């Protein structure tokens, strides 16, 4: 402030800081195959 | 600094029925007629004369001091010199928003040199073109009474002059009035920066 | 050494002895407050810094530790002497033998402990309330301390500027003196008194700036220099003068500026005080620098490197000025050349043997 | 040179865990519990057999500040450094010892203690002497020996007596039925600094000889208290505020609850 | 070292250090503002460019930057050195090996940050409110700080402007007392005075008018210099005078024009202030100049220039002054050259050796 | 340094029966009281006039001597010059708590220098923004026969001359008023620093 | 005092200084020894 300090602003407002948090989550797929399936094919699908 | 007075004195405290004691009682040609109310109005211009070469209050008025830039980093004496108890340094902006301070500040009360002398190093500063006001309470005590004596002789000794002559006639005593009022005015030897 | 444990009791041994207070004010007050103690240790500090030695060890003092190089190690080492009688240093060793790291720790905050024997066991680096207790109970005692001679204590020095502490204050003042009066000090150049019919008056606000308006435009400056000035009833110009004029405290601020030259042993005339010629042509008084306040300063504290440093060596080595190809003492060095050089009576290698040389 | 008052400089810092911290704060990590594992059984399921509970104790760093007005013979600015870091390593020292929450260090004395056998993790254990004025009247000193041997064997490897100056004088005063001093026997020893072979630390703000009081206490205060600091001193030598006055700010930040509850074992004077 | 790290965490580390709060006040009141201040810097700084280096490097500091030349780096290295006690020299290093930049940082701006052992880790240029935070915490270091040595502080230098700071403001303000003496003064060279019959009168504008015409015709001015000037009845005419005419502040501006000169170790002679004759004959005071203050000066800047540029390089390379074919030693030379050439015992190459010639 | 008094003369203790006949007002009147209410009113006057250029007491009244800062570091020499028996230096705080305190602090008696030295080389501190007020019954004695007998004379002399003349009007004695007060006036040649 | 942080804290008490002094008496023997009894005897009376 310009005139504000005289009467008040005894103190300048300081920045309220604030923590916004990352819960970093985790995403997980468990697709199922079959023990036939992955010994029969010659498409590899383990790698598929 | 404007040092205007919030209220006068009541003239009921003024000592209007010992002033015509002091001016015939004991000895003279009767009680005599005065008009009472003149008396008190050369007591009012006695004690102003003594007020001004004293810079004392005498009747304990409550004062308003409105000025602008502290003079000292701190210090701030007050002028009127018995002095007891800020009313309140309330502080008001160029707007007159008038946000009243009650803390950094402890007046140090003296007859000599009467000061507000805030704590530390900070006093409270002046919003720019928001004079700062402090109203306070100057004088020995409310009523007649509890005045130093030979202060109060040195109104009877003038008061009565007022009364005894009217213009301004020529006429050395040894406690005169102005012999009383010296150990009462203020001796300040400084004409410098601080 | 025998005596030395009778001293020890009364100071009590364990506990840090102080001596000197006021040390850290002296510095502030007549090192960086005043010219004369400043520039007559700096003087002197950057002469014992220009000094050669003589013998390894030197290459330790060429490179002391990062940041502060040989000449900038004796200034800070001298110039704690000078200012406090007292010089520290240091030594770090994460190599047994000759410690590659030497650091000037400052006097102020340096206590010593007396200990048992009265010679010390502890030094104590003091800052904030944080103490070190660095250890002398061991054979490579980590801290020359080098002592300037004080003949009632113990423990410290004397600190020249400690002798001339009246005489700084003087010069602090005077000087002082005269900055405060160029800022302290109403001279008028003249009054216009206005007295009236009575003996007082006022002049209205109209007259007055009447007054000012004939005074700024016709009477003050240069320009107006000696206007005749007309002055009517009542009014009078009484000019003011200002009676001492020059010259305040001149005379003994030159002569307290000569005191502190005189307790730091450097001559008048190197520092540029203005005073009598008492040595000629700067071939003395140069010459009487480094013969009466350096090189015995400098072979004082060369004598407690080698010393020192020693004991961190096996062979005990000598460490001393060079008190040759120092440009100051060729006044010496012509005198004894040719004195030699025209005894033709004895031979060549006869008086290479008394210069100095290496005879062939 | 001014003189002062020669305090007690014994202050339980030398024999806790101190620990150089930067943070606001210092936390230690202990568990609780076992691991809880049994012998299996051939054929039975066997899984999960527990976890141990993990507790973070928190060293809050409190900070301890003491502010003096200065207001040529002696030199105030290294005698009143002398003074300050004296009063701020014997005002820890009622911190470390009986010190409670509010802005400052708990001390191990106010972590409301259970007696020993009842033990749990969240307090500290004591040992009964007998009658409440003092030790027992029948066998003095049985009280010492078995608040030793109520530790743990673990923890006596480097452990400590911490008793003020008139505990170890009662302890002294302790005589067999010809009275003889059981510790240090004769006029002539003095203080023999070695309490059933385990130093003495003589802190003067441990509590004395009371009706209920805790005087005496044994630990490896290493594992048991733990004391965070900052190792500096702040000096703010101050040329304002008050002209009369220096008015010197120095401050120190420090703070310490126990660590480790099974370390430190306590003296019940009572039944 | 050891020391070092208990020092660091009593001032607080990882923050900026500020030290001198007055050195942006002193450069425009003691090096914009006096004469003597002014001159007294220019002479040092002028005399170090002109001194050649003996050692590649020094192709660097031949050429540092665009517009900034050699002589012209040492002007302003030495000129914040004796302003402010501090240089600073940036290096830009786009190759790894000898940085082909420098740049002489102002040392108003420049902030030290003490880090964790006591030695810097940060340095910090602020101008406005803006930062750059050069770090320390590497090899090469990119910043070289030259202190000047100071016993009390532990991260800057003294500058001896400091130690001068009253001498300034004396000199400063006697001779801004002349200046605004010279300004505001109104002196008369009379006052014709008219009571009149009353003790109080004035005279009617028809009379004045009057008045001024009979003076400013017949009574000022050189060419009316001594008019015998008839006084009627009521006027007269009082010569007023002027007191102290000359030497205002004289002596106490010109000791104060000589400590000055006296704390940055010019000599009275060169620098051109009156005063007693101390040297006798400008081959002196020159040489005394070129070796009180101006060589001790440069081998110290040029060590750290020899330290801090061999860490980019992989040898260490000293950087030393000539101390040969600087023209105010050859007094130190004639004397030094006869007195080897006269010596006649000792043969011809026996004295080239000596002198610094190549052998034959 | 305010320096105010606790309670005042009793006005019983003042001799306005002899100073009836210093006065030569009249012997055997029925009436013999019409002056009692001026007369003592002429008494406080010139008392108070002699305790202002004598810096003394004369009735030894109690006093209340409130002061914030100590003078020099140990001495604190009070005002009012005939003293006797410190009663209270109560230390006040910064606001509220006035806790007395023994303090170990003396009284040196003298009726030029009436300090208050301390014995610790140090009077007790005073809490920043607080005052040290300090009660003391100070003067010659309680009754108006206890005093010096110039100095009452000096009150006579003076008293009366306030009855005899009510106004400033001018009008040599070897023994005047002023030459029986001078030996009781403070004689100080400092005007420095301590 | 342990400072807390919304506390603006008060100045503490200056410790108290106290100067206690030694008087240094005096202590004195005057003997009166005879000049003919210091004159005749064997013995170091002035010693003795």
């Amino acid at each position: 402030g310009w005139a504000s300090e005289t009467a008040a602003l005894s103190e300048t407002a300081t920045p309220q800081i604030d923590r916004i948090t990352i819960p970093l989550h985790e995403l997980a797929a468990m697709p199922k195959a079959s023990q036939r399936l992955l010994d029969d094919s010659a498409f590899d699908i383990e790698t598929w | 600094m404007m040092l205007n007075e919030v209220t006068a004195v009541p003239g009921t405290a003024l000592p209007v029925a010992e002033f015509r004691d002091h001016l015939r009682l004991g000895t003279g040609f009767a009680d005599l007629g005065a008009e009472d109310a003149a008396l008190l109005s050369y007591l009012r211009a006695a004690i102003a004369a003594i007020e001004g070469r004293t810079a004392k209050a005498l009747i304990s008025r409550g004062f308003r001091l409105a000025l602008t830039a502290w003079r000292w980093g701190d210090m701030q004496t007050l002028p009127i010199a018995p002095v007891a108890t800020v009313t309140a340094l309330r502080l008001v902006d160029a707007a007159g928003v008038e946000t009243p301070v009650a803390a950094g500040w402890r007046l140090v009360p003296d007859m000599a040199r009467p000061r507000i002398e805030a704590l530390g190093a900070m006093l409270p500063m002046i919003p720019t073109g928001g004079r700062v006001e402090i109203d306070f309470t100057a004088g020995f005590g409310a009523s007649w009474s509890a005045l130093p004596v030979d202060l109060a002789q040195a109104v009877f000794l003038l008061a009565a002059q007022y009364y005894e002559l009217r213009h301004d006639g020529a006429a050395a005593m040894p406690f005169g009035v102005m012999a009383l009022i010296e150990r009462w005015r203020t001796v300040r030897v400084l004409g410098g920066r601080p | 050494s025998v005596t030395g444990r009778i001293v020890a009791m009364a100071s009590g041994a364990g506990r840090p002895v102080w001596g000197p207070r006021d040390t850290v004010s002296l510095m502030r007050t007549g090192f960086a407050g005043n010219p004369v103690g400043f520039r007559s240790v700096k003087l002197i500090a950057e002469a014992t810094a220009a000094v050669p030695l003589i013998c390894p060890v030197l290459d330790l003092l060429r490179r002391p530790n990062a940041g502060q190089g040989r000449a900038e190690l004796f200034e800070a080492l001298i110039g704690q002497i000078l200012l406090s009688g007292n010089g520290y240093l240091e030594a770090v060793c994460p190599e047994p033998g000759v410690p590659r790291e030497l650091h000037v720790l400052r006097s102020d905050r340096m206590a010593v402990v007396p200990g048992a024997d009265g010679w010390p066991v502890g030094y104590d680096y003091t800052v904030g309330g944080r103490k070190h207790r660095f250890d002398m109970t061991g054979h490579p005692d980590p801290i020359c301390h080098i002592k300037s001679f004080h003949p009632t204590d113990d423990h410290y020095g004397l600190s020249p500027m400690q002798a001339a502490a009246v005489a700084l204050d003087v010069h602090n003042a005077a000087s002082a003196w005269s900055k405060a009066l160029l800022d302290n000090a109403a001279r008028p150049s003249g009054a216009i008194i206005y007295k009236g019919a009575d003996g007082q008056g006022v002049l209205a606000p109209e007259q007055y700036e009447r007054l000012i308006f004939e005074m700024e435009t016709h009477h003050q400056g240069a320009r107006n220099a000696g206007r005749p000035m007309l002055l009517e009833g009542g009014l009078d110009w009484k000019p003011m003068g200002f009676s001492p004029s020059d010259m305040e405290f001149h005379e003994t601020k030159a002569a307290a500026a000569r005191e502190i030259a005189l307790a730091f042993g450097v001559p008048p005339m190197l520092i540029g005080i203005p005073g009598d010629a008492t040595y000629a042509n700067y071939a003395e008084a140069n010459r009487a620098f480094y013969r009466l306040t350096v090189l015995p300063l400098l072979t004082r504290v060369s004598a407690a490197l080698a010393w020192w440093l020693s004991g961190y060596l096996g062979a005990q080595i000598e460490l001393k000025p060079d008190l040759d190809q120092v440009p100051a003492l060729a006044v010496e060095r012509d005198q004894l050349w040719a004195r030699i050089g025209a005894a033709g009576f004895l031979s060549n290698s006869e008086k290479r043997v008394l210069l100095g040389l290496p005879p062939t | 040179t001014i003189r002062g008052v020669l305090r007690s400089t014994a202050s339980l810092r030398q024999i806790a865990s101190v620990v150089n911290v930067e943070a606001t704060s210092f936390d230690v990590l202990v568990d609780k519990t076992d691991m809880g594992s049994g012998w299996a059984s051939e054929t039975a399921a066997l899984s999960e057999t527990a976890t141990p509970q993990i507790d973070r104790i928190t060293i809050p760093l409190h900070e301890l500040a003491a502010m003096p007005k200065a207001s040529s013979a002696f030199d105030i600015e290294t005698w009143l450094a002398n003074r300050i870091a004296d009063k701020f390593a014997r005002a820890e020292a009622a911190a470390f010892i009986s010190g409670d929450g509010v802005d400052k260090p708990t001390g191990f004395l106010t972590k409301t203690k259970v007696a020993n056998g009842a033990w749990a993790w969240g307090s500290l254990g004591y040992v009964a002497t007998g009658a409440a004025g003092d030790f027992a009247a029948v066998n003095a000193s049985d009280a010492v020996v078995d608040l030793v041997y109520a530790l743990g064997a673990e923890y006596r490897a480097n452990a400590s007596f911490v008793m003020n100056s008139k505990t170890a004088g009662a302890v002294r005063k302790m005589k067999d039925a010809d009275g003889r001093f059981l510790w240090a026997d004769s006029l002539a020893a003095g203080e023999p600094a070695r309490l059933m072979g385990y130093p003495v630390l003589i802190a003067e703000d441990m509590p004395d000889i009371a009706a209920n009081a805790y005087a005496i206490a044994f630990g490896d205060f290493g594992n048991g208290y733990t004391i965070a600091e900052r190792p500096d001193l702040r000096v703010l030598r101050d040329p304002f505020s008050a002209k009369p006055h220096v008015l010197f700010y120095a401050s120190k930040r420090v703070g310490g609850d126990v660590s480790d509850f099974a370390a430190i074992k306590l003296l019940k004077f009572a039944a």
